[PDB]
């Protein structure tokens, strides 16, 4: 996909650090 | 052998005496920042903060 | 102990990614601030 980390399996700290998300690392970048 | 767990994370308080290697790597500055799109093919590393027992 | 200060020390036996004791414990600060907030 264009977003490795949402494919079933992966793991998302490969991805985001510090226990983020989809979700919470949006909502932190638009803060 | 493996790489020591401690020095991975980013600092092994045993040093040279450690039974484990002190790999030398280098961050990845999206991954310090939080989000890095590579994933396990980045050339740079993603440490982990959980600590090893 | 801080066996990492004594004269002749190698830091990067002790620090990886070029961290020091200064470096290290302000990234220590930025884990607890970030991760208090998320889910
Ligand atoms: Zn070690
Ligand atoms: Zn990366």
């Amino acid at each position: 996909e264009d977003k490795p980390w949402r494919k079933p399996g992966a793991d998302l700290s490969d991805y985001f650090n510090y226990g983020f998300n989809e979700d919470t690392w949006k909502a932190y970048c638009e803060k | 052998i493996k790489d020591c767990p401690w020095y991975d994370r980013g600092f092994c308080k045993h040093g040279p005496l450690c039974r484990h290697r002190h790999t030398r790597r280098v961050i990845c500055v999206n991954y310090l920042v939080g989000f890095c799109p590579e994933g396990p093919s980045c050339k740079f590393m993603h440490p982990r903060f959980e600590l090893p027992m």
